[PDB]
RNA sequence: GUAAAUUUAACUGUUAGUCCAAAGAGGAACAGCUCUUUGGACACUAGGAAAAAACCUUGUAGAGAGAGUAAAAAAUUUAACA
């Protein structure tokens, strides 16, 4: 449980320097561009219907 | 009439070693400032130790002074506990604006101040009995002086901003004190 | 301990009665200072002395000029007890190759490009 | 055994000479 | 024990420091 | 004399160099602010979005 | 802002701390006393503080029967009507 919550706190911001900062990757801030095909269009009430009675 | 007298009115007895630092008579007082209880008390306004003959002294006086009915007095002083080697004694410092005493009651400062300022002028530093009223109106009336003074220098602002390179003859506590307090001696008039 | 004073930010923030005292204007900031040593470094903590030399004060009542930016500024802070400083003023403007040889530092602070040593007219 | 010395009016202002100089010099590093 | 002589300096200082009272241009007493 | 107009054309000359080291390092700095600026825009948009955007 | 720094080759001498300011630790919250730390002055000059190692002013390289300055002179006399 300590652990859990241990991890949930290092992803986290911080004002202070931490390990992220230096090693982690330094990206665009901005969402990345899709450029893809759109998603398919799913009925999410009849899809959980089906999967609750399987 | 409204006030009460504890079961113990006259003031209790001191120890004169405790059960079981030249700092600590320097600068302001930072507790025992406010009045607890009690109109009347005596106001510290230097530093130093007391020791036991210095208790005994004072609440033999005060005790013999006071009626117990008509007024009580409270120690805000704590028991010797510094140790003196010539342990050859034990003493209490005390800072200045410290009060060392309190005298609260069905009484008047004219009353009181009769006992309390003979007591005043034994103890081994100034001090003057203050009341409720007199005391505010010591405060108050240092800070009228402070805004209408007409000086525009003042050691805090010299000494601050290091004015004259002025910090290499004075102390690090100076920049806190303000030119107030110099040494154990606290100096009122001084702005 | 004697040590090195860090002086509070606050006694370098002028004030609107400060500025008309001075004469200052804080929206144009004075781009160089006119620097003279008034006070000796006898008797004064080593650093002092070494700012001094930097600083090129060495010598007292000789202007020296220094630019009015921070990192200057934080060395004059810390003599600023021995020197008086004043801004450079240009009523004429800097002075261009024909002016070198001309110019003259007024006690007011000023650097004219034009030392006639003449009476002026009327 | 030191004697006393006191602060002389022309000691005074001479000092108070100083403060202002100083002050003008807050100033001009203000900006 | 005893006030403690100050640094000459420091004395000065204190002198150039000392609190001037206002005074008014007409004396209040003298005033209705 | 001479020594004064000596000292004094030494005095000049360093008025006018740190004035224009001023002055051009003034300039310098906000060069880079407005390449800052433009640097921004260069990437606003690379590739068109096409993935669940119409 | 400045002009010094390190390294290499050689080599010599000094170093038994006094006072002032500051912070502690011992004496007695004595000593021109004991110990440590920070800074200053003193074996480099001069002016001032009565004489003056240690405080303040100032740094020191000559001549001048010129000039502007720095420090630089201690204050104080303490109620009453019936």
């Amino acid at each position: 449980r300590y652990r859990r919550r241990a991890e949930q706190e290092a992803q986290a911001p911080h004002w202070w320097r931490t390990y992220r900062e230096y090693f982690g990757e330094k990206t665009d801030p901005k969402e990345k561009i899709d450029i893809g095909l759109p998603p398919p269009k799913v009925s999410r009430t009849q899809q959980l219907l089906e999967r609750k009675q399987a | 009439e409204d006030v009460s007298i504890p079961e113990k009115p006259k003031l209790r007895f001191i120890e004169r070693a405790p059960l079981v630092n030249l700092s600590d008579i320097r600068g302001p007082s930072t507790e025992a400032t406010e009045f607890t209880e009690g109109n009347f008390a005596i106001l510290a306004l230097g530093g130093g130790y007391l020791h036991w003959g210095h208790f005994e002294m004072m609440r033999l006086t005060i005790n013999r002074s006071m009626d117990p009915k008509n007024m009580f007095a409270i120690w805000r002083v704590p028991a010797p506990f510094k140790p003196i080697t010539r342990i050859d004694h034990y003493v209490t410092p005390v800072k200045a604006g410290r009060l060392v005493v309190e005298m609260g009651g069905r009484c008047e400062f004219e009353e009181v101040q009769g006992f309390l300022d003979q007591v005043a002028h034994k103890l081994p530093f100034a001090a003057k009995a203050v009341s409720r009223g007199t005391l505010e109106k010591m405060r108050k009336d240092q800070e009228e002086r402070e805004r209408n003074n007409q000086n525009p220098w003042t050691f805090e602002r010299i000494a601050t901003a290091n004015m004259l390179g002025i910090r290499k003859v004075l102390s690090p506590y100076d920049l806190t004190h303000k030119g107030k307090y110099w040494g154990k001696f606290y100096m009122p008039k001084r702005v | 301990k004697f040590t090195r004073s860090r002086i509070p930010e606050k006694v370098f923030q002028a004030s609107p009665e400060d500025h008309e005292k001075y004469g200052g204007d804080p929206q144009n900031p004075h781009k160089l200072h006119i620097v003279t040593r008034i006070k000796s470094t006898r008797r004064r903590p080593y650093w002092e002395k070494d700012i001094i030399k930097m600083l090129g004060l060495e010598k007292a009542h000789t202007p020296q000029v220094h630019k009015n930016i921070p990192s200057v500024n934080a060395k004059l802070k810390v003599v600023k007890h021995l020197i008086r400083i004043k801004p450079l003023k240009l009523p004429q403007g800097l002075p261009a190759e024909e002016n070198m040889s001309n110019t003259c530092l007024k006690s007011t602070g000023e650097l004219v490009v034009q030392w006639h040593l003449k009476p002026v007219e009327q | 055994h030191r004697r006393p010395r006191f602060v002389s009016l022309r000691a005074k202002q001479n000092m108070i000479r100083r403060l202002e100089i100083e002050a003008e010099n807050h100033y001009w590093l203000s900006m | 024990r005893h006030r403690r002589v100050m640094h000459f300096q420091r004395q000065k200082l204190m002198a150039v420091t000392e609190y001037i009272p206002p005074k008014p241009a007409i004396h209040p007493s003298c005033l209705p | 004399q001479l020594r004064r107009k000596a000292e004094r054309e030494t005095f000049a000359r360093r008025v006018v160099l740190l004035s224009q080291e001023m002055d051009a390092g003034l300039q310098a700095w906000q060069l880079r602010q407005q390449k800052l600026q433009e640097e921004q825009r260069k990437q606003e948009n690379a590739l068109k979005p096409k993935g669940a955007s119409l």
